[PDB]
């Protein structure tokens, strides 16, 4: 169980880690979080008190390094940096952990929700979506574009999903204009999983942060994103079974943990009933369907 | 974006624009089966492609042959009306080729999109208008062409004969508009209107009869009575 130490909490702000979050006040003696999972990317976000705008935050794997935060005033922001010196590292988080200054990673035993929403969220995928190769972190925040949103505007700060565009000349084959428009799984089976994700893991990977950094941020190209990953595949007639059942379980952890309050901003109503009502795969999505009907039956 | 009454006059600007319906490609009879069920019979169709500014028709005539044994015919014929304005555009010099497509119904939007991916310099549009071309099939030598046809066809027609000769585009639009909308609202009068002189004659290179300037005044005027009149009759005014 691997920790992030803080060198000090200065400005109000409400902290989260992955699902979790608290509220620190202005100078608070806090220090940071321990007993973080390991096995799991994990994320670390900022909301401050006194400009609720901007929500950011810090993508990391404590596999790859011994990160902590500090505030910087001057760009008004707290930082994720890593310590290269691991025996500073050691004693400054025993001297947190002795004082009883940081908070635990509030994991329930049963609880295996932040493993079901990033089952195949690996860092190395997050660096290549994310560009800033000096640093084993990515940092996230709510106005970030994607490359797409770029195209239709500082390419360093952007967003590199795969680009996912219905009437493009990738996703239509000449002669097959019809066919490939109204069943996508060409442009599913051939041009995204064999062409550019080469597997299922990694287009649910791309999926699963898409969603992740919409819920966390309010990021809306990434919204945008995850909607189309899902609507690529429920417009394919053909999918391999086991993809089906997988991406049935993804969607219903993540329609499980979205606060009920976003709904109306996160979701969009016609891809969901779209998906879930007209689509080749309208009958294979038993567990999302239900949840979704239970949960959300206005967006319905 | 959409075509409408106030942006009216791009229509005959030197911009090379089109208007595609499709409203008369997929037609059929509905009739009863022996055992008492009921069924369709397809008949030949076409795709009335129409340059507003010179009155260049491109009367692409689709075959019944080209339904036989496809599903979802109504869905198909939209994109059947795409792949055959697509093949016209490409078939066409590139300086002949529009810079502007307006489709007369939005179900065309997608299919003629996906169809010109490779033309991203074409805009496809909507339209606001409610135009008649759908009686299209009530001019009788557009009807006869389509009728007659034992294979796919395409037949080119000037669908303003030789008026631009003596008005404008926009004059000779808003006359087609108007014996189109006559011919779509009561078929039976507006021809009895336009054949009713016997001195008056069709020539054989053109689809309408040759009036003088004075008797298309006329002509006009009974189309307009004829329209405002169907119209009393179905709303009881
Ligand atoms: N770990 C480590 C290294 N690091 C910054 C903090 N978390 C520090 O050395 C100091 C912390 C607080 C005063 S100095």
């Amino acid at each position: 169980m691997n920790t992030v130490p803080f060198t000090s909490a200065p400005i109000e702000v409400t902290i989260g880690i992955d699902q979790y979050s608290f509220n620190v006040k202005e100078n608070q003696p806090f220090h940071g979080i321990k007993d973080i999972p390991i096995g799991h990317v994990h994320v670390i976000h900022f909301q401050h008190a006194d400009n609720s705008s901007m929500r950011y935050g810090y993508w990391f794997d404590c596999r790859m390094g011994n990160f902590y935060i500090q505030y910087d005033p001057k760009d008004g922001l707290y930082k994720m940096m890593e310590e290269r010196d691991g025996a500073k590292f050691e004693n400054i988080v025993h001297n947190f952990k002795e004082r009883q200054m940081m908070v635990s990673y509030p994991k329930i035993d049963e609880d295996d929700t932040w493993y079901n929403l990033t089952e195949f969220v690996q860092m190395d995928k997050i660096r290549k979506i994310v560009r800033k190769d000096e640093n084993q972190f990515s940092y996230v925040d709510s106005s970030m574009t994607t490359v797409q949103e770029n195209e239709l505007s500082d390419p360093a700060h952007s967003l590199n999903y795969t680009v996912i565009n219905f009437k493009s000349r990738e996703a239509i084959r000449p002669g097959h204009e019809m066919e490939d428009f109204l069943d996508k799984s060409y442009y599913l089976n051939t041009v995204m999983l064999q062409g550019i994700f080469k597997n299922s893991s990694n287009y649910f990977g791309e999926l699963q942060f898409a969603f992740l950094n919409a819920m966390f941020f309010g990021n809306y190209g990434s919204s945008l994103q995850w909607h189309a990953m899902i609507e690529l595949i429920c417009s394919s007639a053909t999918v391999p079974k086991h993809m089906l059942d997988k991406l049935d379980e993804i969607l219903y952890y993540q329609i499980k943990t979205l606060p009920e309050q976003y709904s109306d901003i996160l979701l969009n109503e016609r891809v969901w009933n779209i998906c879930l009502y007209s689509s080749f795969q309208k009958n294979s999505l038993h567990n999302t369907e239900k949840i979704m009907e239970n949960k959300y039956p206005e967006l319905l | 974006g959409a075509m409408n009454s106030s942006n009216y006059a791009e229509l005959f600007n030197n911009d090379i624009k089109l208007f595609v319906d499709d409203t008369n490609v997929y037609r059929v009879t509905v009739h009863k089966t022996f055992e008492g069920n009921v069924a369709t019979k397809a008949i030949n169709g076409c795709i009335f492609t129409l340059n507003p500014k010179t009155g260049h028709l491109f009367l692409k005539i689709i075959h019944t042959s080209v339904w036989a044994g496809q599903k979802r015919l109504s869905q198909l014929a939209k994109w059947k009306t795409a792949e055959e304005v697509s093949a016209l555009v490409r078939s066409l010099p590139k300086e002949e080729q529009p810079k502007q497509i307006i489709v007369t119904r939005k179900a065309m939007l997608d299919p003629l999109e996906v169809h010109m991916l490779d033309f991203p310099n074409i805009a496809i549009r909507p339209t606001e208008l409610r135009l008649p071309f759908s009686a299209a099939m009530s001019i009788d030598k557009l009807s006869d062409v389509v009728m007659k046809a034992t294979e796919p066809q395409m037949v080119l027609f000037n669908i303003y004969d030789d008026w631009l000769d003596r008005i404008s585009s926009y004059t000779a639009f808003s006359r087609l508009t108007l014996l189109l909308r006559a011919l779509k609202t009561n078929e039976e009068s507006a021809k009895m209107i336009l054949l009713s002189d016997p001195t008056i004659t069709i020539k054989s290179y053109h689809l309408w009869p040759s009036f003088t300037d004075e008797q298309w005044i006329t002509i006009e005027s009974q189309m307009r009575d004829l329209i405002l009149t169907e119209y009393g009759r179905k709303y009881n005014v």
